[PDB]
């Protein structure tokens, strides 16, 4: 329907937005855990370390994925994107609707 | 009745906050000679007619809202002076700053872990097209 | 959550009064500092004083002195420190709640965006064309018009704004009313009276909606071109009723082609057939306009009514040519076959008839496919005679709605007649003279 | 355009890397230096109003960037028989014969 | 007395399909494969000529060219009948190998009764006024329809008018008829010689965006066509550059 490359880039960008959404959840959890360990709890210290680590690796993977998404967008400016900014034209609709009235006329002639 | 554009309003708010930081930092830099100077009116101030004005201008009391909120955060600190000894408070603050130091060196090592055209000559082809001589190569 | 005007205006009023209080406290601090500065500077403090403060008190009204340098005690060190710890904890909790609420709201918005983009990619094909549009908000508009595919129609371009409907889990098209044209066929009873109907043609999802809007704009184009064509056919029993319905009056039938918004009869099949002939002929117009724009640099900009429309003229010419064939056969039978002692009549269809590139040859052959639909109806009726007299009549119509007869007669007992007639009554007495002078 | 996307993405990436660490790093106590309840109050309100919502604004700005490049990917694509001539002619003459019905 | 408002450029062979798709999006019209065998005739060096003409104005001798199509069955080398005649066939034509050769072009020129239609084009150097942003050239052309007699070959007719053959080139390309009468051609050029064909546009396609105006005196029409050309240039910036070629290159006069 759409090209599979367009599908893959859409899913990659949606995944990027999902990681950037969960970025705020991870930051909230890190501030929470820092909250009770400043209150005085000490048993949650490895959870603090793991949450900060997963926050930073999510940032790294999302930023590198977005970097190579911009790289692919700039690279495909000649392969499958327009090198200039211009509105496209609707073509072939006369041929398609000729085909559909030929189909309709054949259907009415031959039951 | 109509709000300004939010980018401009946020920029104005950020400038206001930064100037609050700047006046707090200037007053912090002059922490001494500001606690060390007390201010009184002079006789040529009208004190009988504007006692309210001079007391409003020389008041050091801050509002009951801010005092109730500082009392609230003092209560929600989880530790208070009223039932702990000063040595216990000092060692609790020492282990607290140790925990903050651990957290910031954890940030330091986690942040250090990650990294942060012409095929031919148009003139030559047209000069062939109009005269017949080969393009020079 | 949902936010209302009264809650909005009370938040507006309370933040206005809080910013008023903040300004008041900052100005009071500034004026205290300036009134103390005027004790030693006397000039720059006056700039930052209020006019009211300058009216009430004079400068150098305050004085301060150096109380001794004191080191703060450890009790108030640890009191300020425990205050700092608690207040930083409260700010951490506020930051946690703000981040959590932002994550929840942004997660809802991004689920909506992901559904919207999945709907876009399951809905839109690469053949379709989309462009950005304002109102200032960004909207996607799909172009479904035929103006880049052959149509010349500046009255209404085909633009549809695409919007998301989570309730329908799909995308809806807003045209930047559903009206289809159907045809009524009216026959005549054998009493020379008013015509009665005998047949008529028949009367969500993203592709269905795109096809629906394309159908509406195409059929509106068809009615507009038909209305433009009908002005030149007024002398041939063709009229327009109310700028959206055309009427074709025939000696035996009656066609009502009306465009309007919102049981098995004999002529329903003929109604659907002539309807799809109308659609195919408008497609032929679009292809001829495309062929003009490909074969010429300037291209066709506007359509000539008498030369380039030809929608109802071919079909009306064909039905009138069938009627003219019936009348010519009746005239030949009465004035020739009923006079001679036995003869036969046969009908024949006579026919008369670089830039090599794929697209233009497809256009040429794809116009020549409907060339037989668009051609002049022409037929030669030749009658044999006992012996060597030979007679033929070729019936033809240069304009689609008239009749011309070219009669060819020869005899061996000599003369040779090759004459043309514009009506049937002349053919009557000419055939009578031929059969009275040479055949008999 | 793509150079602006490069610069915005890099600046937002660096400030997201530094910003939460600074938010939690300034939650320290020393006899940087806060000798006043005013300094405590100002640093505490600048946490919420300068670090947390700058993380919010940076995430939102990168989300706007992702939507912009997604929209560019959607819009700026390049665009990419059953009936033969005797079949159209035969179907048309059969249709004309049935329509006339003589 | 036509004037060609023209801009020129070039692309590589790899970007040919990308430019075809881009111009299809710009115009809404598919590209149109075309050819024109152009034969060029210069005045006879054995004929002593005068610098003056019938009037008292002194003129230079000029090469005058004859152009006509060649059927594409003569350009198909019995191996690509199956692929239709479209823009896709120009990717195969990169080297010097062209089925139209010097012997068959000589056969065409010598007609070995009636001759094929030709277009006789005469063009001077473009205008020296350095105030127009596009190349303006003056072209006078006739349509030679037919010929007869025992001396009916078009080469001998050109000899009778006093011009001998100098060189000839076959150009094959695709053109677009875009908005408001602008013809943009994209072509390869091969020189046809007895020693062998030579691809002049080596490894790339030549671009010519031109508008024909019947009256070059009509300054409003000249400015309208010029600003249409600059509108095309603005639309094409970033990808390909449109520039005015040299008047010394577009001059067809005989040097001495």
């Amino acid at each position: 329907m759409q090209p599979p490359y367009i599908q893959e880039r859409l899913k990659s960008l949606n995944d990027i937005e999902t990681q950037l959404c969960s970025m705020l959840q991870e930051a909230s959890q890190v501030t929470f855990i820092f909250g009770e360990l400043k209150r005085g709890n000490e048993s949650v210290k490895p959870q603090f370390e793991n949450h900060v680590k997963q926050f930073y690796e999510r940032l790294d993977k999302s930023t590198t994925q977005l970097r190579k998404e911009i790289q692919l967008l700039d690279e495909n400016v000649g392969t499958r994107l327009l090198p200039i900014n211009v509105n496209k034209k609707a073509l072939g609709q006369d041929t398609e609707k000729m085909e559909e009235q030929l189909d309709l006329l054949s259907a009415i002639l031959d039951p | 009745a109509e709000l300004p554009q939010w980018y401009t309003l946020q920029s104005q708010l950020n400038v206001t906050l930064s100037q609050l930081v700047s006046v707090t930092s200037t007053l912090q830099h002059f922490q001494e000679t500001l606690d060390s100077t007390v201010v009184y009116p002079l006789p040529k101030f009208p004190t009988t007619s504007h006692e309210s004005l001079v007391t409003t201008l020389l008041r050091k009391k801050n509002i009951p809202e801010v005092d109730e909120w500082m009392k609230y955060v003092r209560e929600t600190s989880g530790v208070t002076t009223a039932l702990l000894k000063d040595e216990e408070i000092e060692k609790l603050l020492q282990q607290d700053r140790e925990i903050t130091n651990w957290a910031r060196t954890t940030f330091r090592n986690e942040y250090g872990k990650h990294d942060f055209s012409k095929p031919f000559n148009v003139d030559d082809v047209l000069k062939f097209t109009f005269t017949g001589e080969k393009p020079i190569i | 959550t949902v936010m209302t005007q009264e809650q909005f205006v009370k938040r507006r009023r309370d933040m206005l009064e809080h910013i008023n209080l903040a300004m008041n406290e900052s100005s009071l601090a500034l004026e205290f500092v300036s009134l103390l500065l005027s004790s030693v500077k006397e000039s720059t403090g006056m700039s930052s004083m209020s006019p009211f403060l300058r009216k009430v008190v004079k400068p150098s009204s305050l004085n301060s002195d150096k109380i001794p340098y004191v080191a703060p005690t450890k009790k108030e060190y640890i009191e300020l420190d425990i205050l700092n710890k608690g207040w930083k904890l409260q700010s951490l909790n506020e930051s946690k709640d703000l981040l959590r609420a932002s994550f929840n709201k942004l997660s809802s918005i991004l689920q909506n965006e992901h559904d919207y983009w999945n709907k876009i990619m399951q809905s839109i094909s690469n053949k379709d064309v989309i462009f950005k549009i304002r109102d200032g908000q960004k909207l996607l508009a799909i172009k479904y018009g035929y103006e880049d595919s052959g149509s010349t129609y500046k009255h209404d371009r085909g633009i549809a704004n695409i919007r998301n409907n989570i309730e329908s889990q799909n995308l809806d098209l807003i045209p930047h009313v559903k009206k289809f044209l159907r045809v009524r066929i009216f026959t005549k009873i054998e009493s020379e009276d008013d015509y009665i109907l005998s047949g008529e043609s028949v009367m969500k999802d993203i592709r269905k909606q795109i096809q629906l809007l394309k159908k509406i704009i195409f059929e509106k184009e068809l009615m507009y071109q038909i209305k433009k064509e009908c002005a030149l056919l007024i002398s041939y029993g063709v009229s327009i009723e109310n700028e959206n319905k055309v009427i074709i009056e025939l000696p035996n039938e009656k066609f009502e082609i009306e465009l309007l918004s919102l049981l098995p009869k004999i002529n329903d099949k003929r109604a659907n057939l002539m309807l799809v002939m109308l659609r195919l002929l408008l497609v032929v117009i679009f292809k001829k306009t495309l062929r003009s724009r490909i074969s010429s640099p300037h291209g066709l900009i506007n359509l000539n009514v008498d030369d380039d429309i030809l929608i109802i003229r071919p079909i009306l010419g064909k039905v009138r040519f069938a009627n003219y064939k019936l009348l010519l056969k009746k005239i030949i039978k009465d004035y020739v076959l009923d006079i001679v002692p036995g003869s036969s009549i046969t009908e024949t269809e006579v026919e008369r008839e670089n830039i090599d590139d794929e697209n233009i040859t497809k256009l040429n052959k794809e116009i020549r496919a409907f060339d037989k639909l668009l051609n002049i109806p022409r037929r030669e009726l030749k009658i044999n005679l006992p012996l060597s007299p030979n007679l033929s009549l070729m019936l033809e119509s240069p304009n689609y709605c008239n009749a011309l007869i070219h009669i060819k007669f020869s005899a061996g007992t000599a003369v040779s007649f090759d004459t043309t007639f514009s009506d049937f009554k002349e053919v009557e007495d000419f055939l009578h003279f031929i059969v009275a002078e040479y055949i008999q | 355009s793509n150079q602006a996307l490069y610069e915005k993405l890099e600046q937002t990436r660096t400030i997201l890397s530094v910003k939460l660490a600074e938010l939690i790093n300034m939650t320290t106590i020393a006899d940087a230096q806060e000798n006043s309840e005013l300094a405590v109050a100002t640093t505490s309100v600048m946490m919420v109003n300068n670090q947390t919502m700058q993380l919010i604004k940076n995430v939102q700005d990168l989300l706007i960037l992702t939507r912009s490049i997604k929209e560019k990917w959607l819009l700026n694509q390049i665009p990419v028989t059953r009936f033969d001539e005797k079949q159209i002619e035969e179907l048309l003459d059969n249709c004309i014969e049935t329509f006339v019905a003589e | 007395m036509v004037q060609q408002l023209s801009l020129f450029g070039s692309i590589g062979d790899d970007g040919y399909d990308l430019l075809i798709s881009t111009l299809t999006t710009i115009s809404g019209n598919p590209p149109l494969l075309y050819n024109s065998l152009c034969t060029v005739w210069k005045p006879n060096p054995s004929y002593d000529v005068e610098n003056v003409n019938s009037r008292n104005q002194l003129v230079e001798p000029n090469r005058i060219k004859l152009s006509k199509e060649v059927p594409f069955s003569y350009l198909i080398d019995e191996t690509m009948m199956d692929k239709p005649l479209n823009f896709r066939i120009l990717k195969s034509f990169t080297n010097d190998k062209i089925p139209l050769n010097y012997a068959m072009t000589r056969n065409i020129l010598h007609n070995t009764e009636s001759c094929s239609p030709w277009s006789l084009q005469i063009s001077d150097i473009p205008a020296a006024g350095n105030n127009r942003s596009v190349s303006m050239q003056t072209i006078a052309e006739t349509i030679i329809l037919s010929s007869a007699g025992k001396n009916s070959s078009v080469s001998s007719l050109m000899n009778g008018l006093g011009y001998v053959f100098e060189f000839q080139y076959l150009t094959i390309g695709v053109k677009f008829f875009m908005k408001h009468g602008l013809i943009l051609e994209l072509q390869k050029i091969w020189q046809i010689e007895e020693a062998g064909n030579s691809q002049i546009t080596s490894g790339g396609f030549l671009l010519k965006a031109y508008i024909n105006v019947s009256r070059g005196t009509d300054i409003d029409r000249i400015n309208y066509t010029e600003t249409a050309l600059m509108n095309l240039k603005k639309e094409l910036q970033g990808y390909i550059e449109l520039s005015v070629p040299d008047r010394q290159s577009m001059d067809s006069r005989v040097a001495h």
